[PDB]
RNA sequence: AAGUGUUUAAGGGCGCAUGGUGGAUGCCUUGGCACUGGGAGCCGAUGAAGGACGUAGGAGGCUGCGAUAAGCCUCGGGG
RNA sequence: GGUGAAAAGUACCCCGGGAGGGGAGUGAAAGAGUACCUGAAACCGUGCGCUUACAAUCCGUCAGAGCCCUCGACGUGUCG
RNA sequence: GAGUGAGAAUGCAGGCAUGAGUAGCGAUUAGGCAAGUGAGAACCUUGCCCGCCGAAAGACCAAGGGUUCCUGGGCCAGGCCAGUCCGCCCAGGGUGAGUCGGGACCUAAGGCGAGGCCGACAGGCGUAGUCGAUGGACAACGGGUUGAUAUUCCCGUACC
RNA sequence: CAGACCACGGGAUUGAUAGACCAGACCUGGAAGCCUAGUAAUAGGUGCAGGGAACUGGCACUAACCGGCCGAAAACUUAC
């Protein structure tokens, strides 16, 4: 068969793709966290 | 009115249904009927409905100071109690719900004369 | 004996045979073992024919009797203890005796013996 | 196929008490100088000590 | 001689009694909503906002606080 | 979200492996027992009364036989 | 003065019924007996026997998980049944490196990129650099030990 | 040999119901051991052997139990 799910963890790529260094790059990514931030998310990335 | 004495054994992992189904058998029988017919019942709701009969019985015995001998089941039911609610994964992802329910098994023994 | 007439008693007819060769081995060395009713039922005449081999004490039966026990411990018991003392029974060296059912299941139950009577 | 109306109380019920018991037939066996009570099925099983009576 | 004739409930229905489940209703509230009148209208490289990890004699959460870690100092209030 | 005014949160004994109960006690009240204010309906029982196994039923409505209780003429069961 | 009237919106939420004590209880191996434990055992323990895999269904590394590991307890939730058992619940304990795999050593793709160039702003690229293993360089092997760690601890003998 | 779960036969042995055992039938086809012949494969005798099931007879040896549940009339009218 093929029964490879979407989702294949991997710690680095996490990081690396949503990681928090990553979102302040951008200043888009820095509005995300921002808006995790006034939200109140306790994870405001990954 | 006859000397009665109460048991209720409450939240049974069992359903109402299936207590009853054994309380229907021991019901109207003398207390040591009833303990033998839920001892060679197959049904294993027969283990709480005999626990409860005997625990009225002894309460009728000790509390009540009744004579054994003289008793007999004389009103019992198996009401439902609460139910949990869990989930059954099934093809397609699908989510069916599965019941735990529960049963309150009351029994009230009397002592007649036969 | 007479074939099993329904489906065989382990799932398959090897796990039946298996099943017969380990509980007649069980039964030759305790004495009495308890099992499921229908077990029971379908050993009681495989055991008997192993003890008439074993009265019929001869390096043929002992052959015919090793190629269902495999247990040379209780072929030797067989032959030197079961068919000398069945040599003056002739037949039902069995006894089933049928005792409660099991908790998990409900299955029948029942306790085969060796008659010890005479 | 589904079932296409719900049933009513009185089918179910009427068809729900067909699900009982049947009681055990149980006969007397006097065991250590005690008369219980056990299927005649055990009886034998009973009598050579073979019953667990508790 | 023929005819008449109540009498059962495996189960079911209706009703009454008595329970269980459930959490509606009523009465509430620790919490919200909309405003009023004032204060302050900025914080941050003297490291902000916000956090991670720690910190009490004992496990965790919230709170407080940072290796001086539910806390240290001074000045006031209170008993 | 809600026990109770107050945990006074049921000592002790009994059945039970426990759970859960029955006495006992606390409490104004356990018809307040940490599953807890009141405790509706749905839903699920148990008991009693009538009915129902020759019957074709939008399940009711109009008549309606037969089967229990509220006042009395009368003195006692047949009326209203 | 109205958040004022529900039976319909394949309406929304919570609790329940109907099907229903019905289907199913998850492969293509298979369990049996004796004894034990325990209130309770087809399912747990032990002893046999039988059967299954055996280029694995055995033993490891990596990713991933994160304590699930071990010891002692628990059995009302979960385990498609029961369960005394358990990857479940609770407490405590457990992971030892100059050499193993990484960093402190390198760089590939690629990322970011002081300046810089370009772009109304936002920003797009990018040099120097600096990251970036999946690769390069780089010194340790046998045996023993614990309930749980072992080229790590210990023993013996090695190498930076 | 009746069967999805019913009912039919036997049985509380006053019994051949099933199994076993003993025979027969039937199916396979010449068992094991031993001896003999072949340097051996193997062949021959023991020997219609051995093994075995359903069919048929015997045979209470084993199990059909020292057992529990159900299971009887309201009457009245009308000729001899």
């Amino acid at each position: 068969a093929k029964g490879k799910r979407t989702f294949q963890p991997n710690n680095r790529r996490r990081a690396r793709v949503h990681g928090f260094r990553l979102r302040m790059r951008t200043r888009a990514g820095r509005a995300i966290v921002a808006n995790r931030r006034s939200k109140g998310r306790r994870a405001l990335t990954a | 009115e006859f000397p009665s004495a109460t048991a209720k054994a409450r939240y049974v992992r069992v359903s109402a249904t299936k207590a009853r189904r054994v309380i229907d058998l021991v019901r109207g029988k003398s207390v040591e009927e009833a303990l033998d017919i839920l001892r060679w019942a197959p049904q294993a709701a027969s283990e709480p409905v005999a626990k409860v009969i005997a625990s009225a019985a002894a309460n009728a015995q000790n509390n009540e100071g009744l004579d054994p001998s003289t008793l007999v089941v004389a009103t019992v039911y198996a009401d439902e109690g609460p139910t949990a609610k869990r989930i059954r994964p099934r093809a397609q992802g699908r989510a069916f719900r599965i019941r735990k329910r529960t049963s309150h098994i009351t029994v009230i023994v009397e002592s007649r004369p036969p | 004996p007479k074939p099993t007439k329904g489906p065989r008693l382990g799932g398959s007819s090897s796990h039946q045979s298996a099943l017969l060769a380990n509980l007649a081995t069980s039964l030759f060395e305790h004495g009495r073992i308890k099992t499921t009713e229908p077990k029971a039922r379908a050993l009681r005449p495989y055991a008997e024919k192993l003890i008439t081999h074993a009265k019929k004490g001869a390096l043929h039966n002992r052959r015919e009797v090793m190629k269902k026990i495999r247990d040379k411990d209780v072929v030797h018991t067989l032959f030197a203890e079961i068919g000398p003392f069945y040599a003056d029974r002739n037949g039902g060296y069995t006894r089933i005796i049928k005792v409660e059912n099991r908790k998990g299941d409900n299955a029948p139950m029942a306790v085969i013996e060796l008659v010890r009577e005479k | 196929a589904v079932p296409k109306r719900r049933m009513s109380r009185a089918n179910t019920r009427s068809r729900r008490a067909q699900w009982k018991a049947e009681a055990p037939g149980l006969v007397t066996v006097s065991v250590a100088g005690q008369q219980r009570k056990v299927p005649r099925r055990l009886l034998k099983a009973a009598r050579l000590g073979l019953v667990d009576l508790d």
